[PDB]
RNA sequence: GGCAGCCAACGUGUUGGCUGGGUAGGGGAGCGUCCUGCAUCCGGUGAAGCCGCCGAGUGAUCGAGUGGUGGAGGGUGUGG
RNA sequence: AAGUCCAAGAGUGCGGCAGUGAGACGGCGGGGGAUAAGCUCCGUGCGUCGAGAGGGAAACAGCCCAGAUCGCCGGCUAAG
RNA sequence: GGUGAAAAGUACCCCGGGAGGGGAGUGAAAGAGUACCUGAAACCGUGCGCUUACAAUCCGUCAGAGCCCUCGACGUGUCGUGGGGUGAUGGCGUGCCUUUUGAAGAAUGAGCCUGCGAGUCAGGGACAUGUCGCGAGGUUAACCCGGGUGGGGUAGCCGC
């Protein structure tokens, strides 16, 4: 008799979110952006060369 | 008399009754191990020749298995942001030597 | 151990470090010697501390019922109390802070043998 | 293909109801009905949580002081996030949490849960909960106790039958739902599911074509 | 769902401060300065744990050299002769022999000299 | 003597061989915090918090081990 | 044609996510300079630093030796 | 913002000009006293233990004498698979972060503690990859009926 606590997502379904800028153990002080530039703070439009 | 046992890649000076903390040995506690010798001193004469040093072994009994001191490692390099923590406890056996 | 009597004076309008400077004169002395030393010592913080010592002696007079002359000021100290903050106006529109500090003087006296 | 006996409040039985295997003998799907119940409770989440961002808090229009020469940090308003009383940065705003799973996912989860109850003899049909004209929690409780010993029961009754739902509404472990409202969450809560003849027939007939 | 980050924040603080006991100054009082000191402390512990095995070998060699020269032989010739003789006792226990009972050390020096070339400077 | 990554063999958990410095950066697996569905357990014979003792883990950390203080709520499993 | 081949963790193609686009000194080949610069500009299946800990050079990123998985109060060596 | 269940908010006595306290009482508690639940850290004392006044100290780490405490054993003070505290002395040892070819740097930032402070959300958005349902099909949008998370809704959209 399956009850509500017996329910479980299929293996491989749920991936953990990557929380960034939460220490130097994973992704810190730049959050995967590298050093300065345009790309260090905003973006570049896809139609720009 | 007293001998110098070889065990765990290390040499320990030993006399009958001495207790020594050596590296891990595969022997359940209570069992008796036999260990080779690097030197024997009986009174005023020593056994240094290789063949007749191989003729004598030191018989000891295992009292327990022990964990070494807790060692904490925190590798760190400045201005790079690089840290690395880990720990180590070494596994050991306590030997009460009985005969030489 | 020895029989002891206590006295506390809290929120006395004297800096703790200025109370200690006369407390250090009388620590571990007979009550009468301490009261004399405080009475002729020329620092104003003697007025609180002296009273506190005398108060403790009276407790041993009236609550332990023990001999006046055996009293010794075993422990005495001055803790900090609440601080009030004020402002002194200074040159060119600056405003500096002023601390009105207080103290808690604690004394325990014991009736040691002669 | 189960054949559930219908039981009357007198302690007797009247007949039996056939449970179609395409409807009560489905292999359960743990991942599927996990998704279905999680979506259900997402729809139940009243997302009425809110904060104020940097521009919504009161005041803050002025630049607090001159930008150079004062020997202090450059500050653009007193409602900036780092200030006490300032705006929250990535804070909650109201959200609609419902997600719309496909119809046949929901239906399959229903059938799988009801099949799970049927395989273990947790489905009961009864003529009615209590003899009519008046609610009675005492007698309905006694009958339901004869019918099951477990703590939680679904009581699937037709909407018109009010005397029955009234007499079973105040039992602590009993949950009352209508056959057209049947969902996988309520049936997975229940240790037993107690139908009425009318409600069992109604659920069967709503899925017979 | 707001969290007050103080339950979790204090744990590493207590760890580092308890590890920093005995530090003179404010390196045993303030979590930040104590953490800065703990970085150096654990790197220094690694460094010295590695170099302790060299410091102790240095000490054993010095003791062995002194005892050997008391026995009128050089350290290097002594261990060359012990290698030639097949007696294979390490410098640790060779230092315990030098200290505790010098008679066995004298006998072992005798063996090392007996097992040594008639000319140590010979072209061989 | 302990660990781990890749691979292989019998085979189905072992063994073996190679390998394991590292910033920007990519990938993987986890610790601790809070709120919650469902399930269990503890608590005025004293919950949380705090301060210790004695310990534990490869790391974040742990202590349904213990005392002091304290005075009403907490733990654990499996999902969100 | 072989070698390496329980590895180089090698090529090539498609895709997801990048950072980088300020380099430094030393060896060898050169331009500019006065065949000056700890100068400047190029070449190099050249090296090291960057991003490299450990030993030597008194101290001394870039020179010589040697690439740190952890532990040991074992042994043999490299530059010196 | 928070005494306590209830003011039962300390009668009376003593020191003091009062403030403050000490007895006595109230209370389950006053380590609840109208400066009041819990009462952390920074910061400030007092008491004890070890150390320190010929010595050039990123303030640690490794080795280490002496002293002090504690747990066992034999016994009656000396070892032991011990554990703590402090440390004369000896070797090694140039803070953290940013940003740089390169900083212990005499480049930046930071007096200290406690609380707070930065990749979030919306959308039948786009691309890719997991997972699930159905499958040459898949799915509904507005909307309608349900005190619900359920059921109808073929317009369209994507594949062909
Ligand atoms: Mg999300
Ligand atoms: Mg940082
Ligand atoms: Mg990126
Ligand atoms: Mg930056
Ligand atoms: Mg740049
Ligand atoms: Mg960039
Ligand atoms: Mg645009
Ligand atoms: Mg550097
Ligand atoms: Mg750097
Ligand atoms: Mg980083
Ligand atoms: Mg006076
Ligand atoms: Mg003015
Ligand atoms: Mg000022
Ligand atoms: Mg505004
Ligand atoms: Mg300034
Ligand atoms: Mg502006
Ligand atoms: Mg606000
Ligand atoms: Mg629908
Ligand atoms: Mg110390
Ligand atoms: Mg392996
Ligand atoms: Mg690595
Ligand atoms: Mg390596
Ligand atoms: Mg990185
Ligand atoms: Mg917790
Ligand atoms: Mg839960
Ligand atoms: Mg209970
Ligand atoms: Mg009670
Ligand atoms: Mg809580
Ligand atoms: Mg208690
Ligand atoms: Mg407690
Ligand atoms: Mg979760
Ligand atoms: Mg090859
Ligand atoms: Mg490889
Ligand atoms: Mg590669
Ligand atoms: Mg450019
Ligand atoms: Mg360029
Ligand atoms: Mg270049
Ligand atoms: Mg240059
Ligand atoms: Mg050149
Ligand atoms: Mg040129
Ligand atoms: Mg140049
Ligand atoms: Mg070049
Ligand atoms: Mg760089
Ligand atoms: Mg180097
Ligand atoms: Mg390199
Ligand atoms: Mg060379
Ligand atoms: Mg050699
Ligand atoms: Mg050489
Ligand atoms: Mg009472
Ligand atoms: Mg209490
Ligand atoms: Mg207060
Ligand atoms: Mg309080
Ligand atoms: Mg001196
Ligand atoms: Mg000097
Ligand atoms: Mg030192
Ligand atoms: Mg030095
Ligand atoms: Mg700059
Ligand atoms: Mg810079
Ligand atoms: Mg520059
Ligand atoms: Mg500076
Ligand atoms: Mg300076
Ligand atoms: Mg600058
Ligand atoms: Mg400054
Ligand atoms: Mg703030
Ligand atoms: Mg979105």
């Amino acid at each position: 008799v399956i009850k509500l606590h017996d329910l479980k997502p299929a293996p491989g379904e749920k991936k953990a979110k990557t929380r960034v800028g939460r220490g130097e153990g994973s992704k810190g002080k730049t959050a995967g952006r590298g050093t300065k530039g345009t790309k260090a703070r905003k973006n570049v439009p896809v139609m720009f060369e | 008399t007293y001998a110098i046992v070889k065990t765990g890649g290390k040499q320990y000076k030993v006399a009958a009754g001495d207790v020594v903390k050596v590296e891990k040995l595969d022997s359940e506690p209570g069992a008796s191990v036999s260990l080779p010798v690097a030197l024997v001193v009986d009174g005023a004469n020593v056994t240094s020749k290789a063949d007749d040093l191989a003729k004598v072994a030191v018989t000891a009994e295992v009292l327990e298995h022990t964990k070494g001191p807790k060692i904490r490692i925190h590798k760190f390099k400045n201005k790079t942001g690089y840290h690395k923590r880990q720990g180590h406890r070494q596994q050991l056996t306590v030997l009460k030597v009985t005969g030489i | 151990e020895f029989p002891s009597a206590t006295a506390k004076a809290r929120y006395v309008r004297v800096s703790a470090t200025k109370a200690r400077r006369v407390i250090d004169l009388v620590r571990g002395k007979s009550v009468e010697e301490a009261l004399d030393i405080l009475r002729w010592a020329p620092q104003a913080a003697s007025e609180p501390v002296a009273k506190v010592i005398a108060s403790a002696a009276a407790n041993a007079q009236n609550n332990e019922g023990l001999d006046p002359s055996t009293l010794v000021v075993a422990t005495v100290y001055a803790d900090e109390g609440p601080t009030a903050k004020r402002i002194r106006p200074r040159a060119q529109g600056r405003a500096f802070r002023i601390r009105k500090r207080t103290s808690h003087i604690t004394v325990i006296v014991e009736s040691r043998p002669p | 293909t189960l054949k559930v006996d219908v039981k009357t409040p007198a302690g007797k039985t009247d007949g039996s109801v056939e449970l179609p295997a395409e409807l009560f003998d489905v292999e359960p799907n743990i991942a599927l009905m996990h998704q279905v119940v999680t979506a259900q409770l997402a729809a139940k989440r009243q997302g009425t949580h809110s904060t104020k961002t940097r521009g919504e808090v009161s005041g803050g229009g002025k630049k607090p002081y001159r930008q150079k020469g004062t020997g202090r940090a450059r500050q653009g308003s007193t409602r900036a996030p780092q200030f006490t009383g300032g705006g929250t940065v990535h804070g909650p705003k109201p959200r609609d949490y419902s997600q719309r799973t496909p119809k046949k996912m929901i239906a399959a989860a229903l059938r799988g849960a009801l099949s799970d109850r049927a395989r273990n003899d947790r489905i009961h049909a009864v003529t009615e909960l209590v003899e009519g004209q008046t609610p009675s929690t005492k007698s309905a409780k006694t009958f339901l106790g004869t019918l099951t010993e477990n703590k939680k029961v679904l009581v699937v009754i037709g909407r018109t039958d009010e005397v029955g739902a009234k007499s079973v509404r105040n039992l602590p472990g009993v949950h009352v739902i209508s056959p057209d409202q049947l969902n996988t969450y309520d049936v997975l809560n229940a240790d037993d599911v107690v139908f009425s003849v009318e409600a069992l027939n109604a659920y069967i007939s709503a899925n017979s074509k | 769902a707001r969290v007050k980050r103080a339950l979790n924040a204090q744990k590493k603080r207590r760890t580092v401060l308890k590890a920093s006991k005995g530090y003179r100054g404010q390196r045993s009082r303030l979590y930040r300065k104590a953490k800065e000191q703990q970085l150096h402390s654990l790197t220094y512990a690694y460094r010295d744990r590695r170099a302790r095995k060299g410091e102790f070998r240095k000490l054993w060699i010095s003791r062995i050299n002194a005892a050997a020269r008391a026995n009128d032989i050089t350290y290097n010739r002594l261990i060359q002769g012990l290698k030639a003789a097949g007696v294979e006792v390490d410098r640790k226990n060779l230092a315990e022999l030098a200290v505790s009972d010098p008679a066995a050390f004298t006998a072992l020096v005798d063996v090392a000299r007996a097992a040594l070339p008639e000319d140590v400077n010979a072209p061989s």
